[PDB]
């Protein structure tokens, strides 16, 4: 499995492009929620963002780390344009609860779950 | 009864001048578009009933939600319907719009256009006719016929 | 004037306005990523955060080779 | 027979077969297979890095223009090594003649991106990134066609299923749209339509 | 419980849920978005209006597929509100208008309406009746509107006792009305101590209100935890604003108080976050020209 790469010859590069990222997505938020008119403050926002950079610790092939900052660019773009609108990033927040348990007595109650 | 009568005078007036016009917005999505267009034919005219083709929506009398809604189109089609002017109607034309249809399952279709707005007057056929599209306008006309609106705002 | 008592001062209270600085617990021999438990994402948020407040362009590999705040003020007073 | 069964050509399969061993001689590099079937459209099937050398060379060698492009589809087939299979279909001014270009890939390994010998594939390009997966190095614009913008998947996958992960409707309490996991009002009755006592005879693979 | 009435599968859009839902009211504003809670769980609401069809209509888009469905009645029927109220798991009450009409007064209808409907719905052995009132419901005077509401609360009581009482405090959300008054200017200076509560922490209490017994019989309340002064709030709506059929009912209950009651448990105790007024402030403070 001598694979082609992507962008990076090792982990480095890929921390390097992803750090990269996360640093364009930190100055990225205060102008588009000041232009798009939302409810939420910056710092919310923020932390979703790091949130969402927190959810895939356990990405570890360069191939796929190269591909997650690929999309991340692709929507970093979509979000400095407005392609996008309000919609979509009040769907990157879960606001309209779905409250959906996950204790085993209220997957028991509420139930016919695993 | 000097009151409720004067009441029922005018809003019968007020409610035949609404359900006189009825000038629609110029919506048409797909193929349901070119079966409008086909009822802006010679053989079948609107402009006998004063429904006439008025491209901005925030004149538009009705709107008729004609082809196949998306995902990626429905905040759009929303946000066009949530500015007009406060009497509203929506005339869902086309098994596409009222109820999915063919593509009822197959993501990035709003299963109906019931789950965006509310929607009065269904006209279901792929496509409908012409005809039947007339039709679901003087049906329409007649639910205009029934508002009783002033006397409900009297006797309240 | 921009020695670095004025740098490393400006640094001390924009650390203080840092938000998740957990307790402040400022130091010269800090090294806040193996001895404070503050990972590489704060990391690169404090480096860009001096580059927003009164840095320089700080580019990526030396942005990414600060890790502490002895760094942080010997660069900036290098520099400037 | 002489009617209700249509007529299979001979001098134009002779010629589609020569020429594919015309190009299978004449690129050594990269060549695995060459296929004509009975209704006479000649195929190539191709390693993953000689993709704009071939386009190259079947743009030009003036016995063979091909300047008419068709379709990119990377066709998915589980079970494989490689699943996704780019697919050229390529059509002739001068000639009036029909070859397939197809290669093979798989899901991370990208490919070279031909828009810069066939400016019709850029959009092709961008489409088939935004439904498949296959990446294009040296190109200029990936973004998504075909699919919402908050919608990720590729779902053109036979992972992805029929109906969506994602249902959209409205809601007055933040007055807007929203998002929910998916809620079918009806089962999609499946139907099994798989006949037995062997429906084509010929095509008989050896048996395991 | 009847088959077909038990629970199913996961929530919203065809999830059939433990109740079946008869909601008085809901053509304004709470129990619009009580509909509107009701079809994010998804059960069936029976609701009437003697209104125009266009509210109804307009609540219409809620629910799932032929779920919700509607009906008519006045305040001069009983077999309206029988037909209403024939098969009803639960059953909320919300009335109430806040001016006066040329036959319905402040008199009699928080008098005449849930005696006739909560008698008819203990008729009908319905569980868990829920009826709203307002916060300080007082015999005291200077308040017609909250004196009616202590005298429904009476009603209530003693007709099927255990009715659960819900008194929440001034309610904020997006088509607020004290609210939209406080935003409704162009010299005056007062006093007095008030403190709001949000529209939705409102609702979700009610649901778990009507589907998490040990809840009749004694009643509860729902207050936000802002309590500070008028002053601030007129410096907070105006700021925010960046600005420098009306009753004085009104200005009497924004002049009157809210104090608390520990005899009876809030939100804590039954369970649901309480949320401050600050970014759904600033949702609800629009309208303004260039400032955003
Ligand atoms: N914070 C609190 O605790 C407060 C609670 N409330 C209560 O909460 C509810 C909603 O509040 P609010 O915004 O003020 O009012 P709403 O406009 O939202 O609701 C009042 C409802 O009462 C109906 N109604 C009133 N009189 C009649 C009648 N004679 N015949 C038929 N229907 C009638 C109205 O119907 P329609 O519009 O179709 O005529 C409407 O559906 C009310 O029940 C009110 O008493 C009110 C204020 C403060
Ligand atoms: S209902 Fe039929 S005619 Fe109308 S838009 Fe759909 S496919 Fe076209």
């Amino acid at each position: 499995t001598s694979v082609k790469p992507i962008f990076s010859r090792d982990m480095n590069e890929a921390k390097r492009r992803v750090r990269e990222l996360y640093r364009a997505w930190y100055r990225e938020v205060p102008n588009t929620v000041h232009l798009f008119q939302l409810d939420i403050s910056v710092k919310q926002g923020r932390d979703k963002v790091r949130e969402m950079f927190k959810k895939n610790a356990h990405v570890t092939d360069p191939r796929v780390v190269d591909l997650l900052v690929i999309k991340g660019k692709m929507e970093l773009e979509e979000t400095i344009n407005v392609w996008k609108q309000r919609t979509h990033v009040m769907r990157f927040f879960h606001e309209t609860e779905a409250p959906r348990p996950k204790d085993f007595l209220s997957k028991f109650y509420v139930g016919h779950d695993p | 009864s000097r009151g409720e009568y004067v009441v029922a005078k005018l809003d019968d007036l007020i409610n035949w001048a609404r359900r006189s016009s009825l000038w629609p917005m110029t919506f048409g999505l797909a193929c349901c578009a070119v079966e409008m267009m086909h009822m802006a034919a010679p053989r079948y005219d609107m402009d006998r009933f004063g429904v006439v083709f008025r491209a901005s929506p925030r004149q538009s009398d009705v709107m008729i939600v004609a082809g196949t809604l998306t995902n990626k189109m429905a905040p759009a089609l929303r946000k066009v319907y949530d500015q007009m002017p406060e009497p509203r109607y929506v005339v869902s034309m086309g098994s596409c719009a009222n109820g999915g249809g063919y593509y009822h399952y197959s993501y990035s279709v709003v299963r109906g256009c019931d789950r965006i707005v509310p929607v009065d007057i269904y006209v279901p056929g792929c496509p409908p006719t012409a005809e039947a599209l007339l039709y679901g306008i003087l049906q329409l006309q007649k639910k205009i016929k029934r508002e009783k609106r002033l006397r409900i705002w009297y006797r309240r | 004037p921009l020695t670095l008592e004025g740098i490393k001062d400006r640094v001390l209270y924009v650390l203080k306005l840092y938000d998740k600085i957990d307790p402040e617990k400022l130091s010269v021999n800090s090294h806040f990523m193996k001895d404070l438990g503050l990972d590489s994402l704060d990391q690169v948020e404090i480096i860009m955060a001096m580059e927003d407040e009164f840095g320089f362009e700080i580019p990526d590999i030396d942005a990414e080779k600060l890790m502490c705040p002895q760094e942080i003020v010997d660069y900036i007073a290098d520099k400037k | 027979t002489r009617p209700t069964v249509r007529p299979r050509n001979d001098v134009a399969h002779k010629q589609l077969s020569a020429f594919g061993e015309y190009v299978a001689e004449i690129l050594p590099k990269y060549v695995q297979q060459v296929q004509v079937s009975c209704f006479s459209e000649l195929e190539i099937c191709i390693h993953p890095d000689g993709v704009i050398p071939v386009l190259t060379f079947l743009r030009d060698h003036s016995n063979a223009q091909f300047k008419s492009l068709a379709d990119l589809t990377a066709v998915d087939i589980p079970t494989r090594q490689n699943r996704f299979e780019i697919v050229y279909n390529l059509l002739s001014l001068r000639f009036n003649s029909r070859i397939r270009v197809k290669t093979y890939t798989d899901e991370l390994t990208p490919v070279e991106s031909s828009v810069s010998v066939y400016k019709a594939a850029n959009w092709y390009e961008r489409e088939i990134w935004d439904m498949f997966g296959v990446f294009f190095a040296n190109h200029p614009d990936l973004r998504r066609i075909l699919t919402d913008y908050g919608f990720e998947g590729h779902p053109f996958r036979k992972d992805f299923p029929l109906s969506g992960y994602v249902e959209l409707r409205y809601d007055d309490e933040v007055k807007r749209v929203v998002a929910e996991p998916v809620e079918l009002a009806q089962e999609f009755r499946k139907f099994d339509l798989n006949s037995p006592w062997e429906a084509f005879p010929a095509y008989r693979q050896p048996p395991e | 419980l009847h088959h077909a009435v038990i629970p199913h599968g996961k929530g919203g859009r065809s999830s059939v849920s433990g109740i079946v839902a008869t909601v008085f009211g809901a053509t304004g504003f709470l129990g619009r978005y009580l509909v509107n809670h009701l079809g994010r769980m998804g059960s069936q609401v029976i609701v009437p209006y003697r209104c125009e069809p266009y509210d109804t209509m307009h609540l219409r888009p809620m629910g799932d597929l032929g779920q919700i469905i509607f009906m008519d009645w006045n305040g001069r029927d009983k077999d309206s509100i029988r037909r209403a109220v024939e098969h009803s798991n639960v059953v909320i009450n919300l009335v109430g208008r806040e001016w006066e009409t040329k036959n319905f007064d402040f008199e009699d209808v928080f008098v005449k309406i849930p005696q006739a409907i909560a008698q008819v719905s203990k008729e009908a052995g319905v569980e868990k009746f829920i009826h709203i009132s307002h916060l300080n419901a007082d015999i005291k005077s200077s308040s017609k509107y909250l004196r009616n509401k202590a005298v429904g609360e009476k009603e209530v009581r003693e007709t099927f006792p255990e009715a659960t009482i819900i008194k929440p405090a001034d309610i904020f959300g997006r088509e607020d009305r004290f609210l939209n008054y406080f935003a409704n200017i162009r010299s005056l200076g007062k006093k007095t101590v008030k403190q709001p509560v949000y529209i939705v922490d409102v609702t979700k209490g009610i649901i778990n209100a009507i589907k998490d017994p040990d809840a009749r019989g004694k009643t509860f309340a729902f207050v936000g935890p802002n309590r500070y002064l008028l002053f601030d709030l007129v410096q907070y709506v105006f700021a925010v604003a960046h600005r420098p059929w009306t009753t004085r009912d009104k200005v009497e209950r924004i002049h009157t108080t809210d104090r608390t009651l520990p005899h009876l448990p809030g939100l804590e105790d039954l369970g649901v976050q309480a949320t401050p007024l600050e970014l759904k402030a600033i949702e609800v403070l629009r309208r303004h020209r260039t400032y955003r």
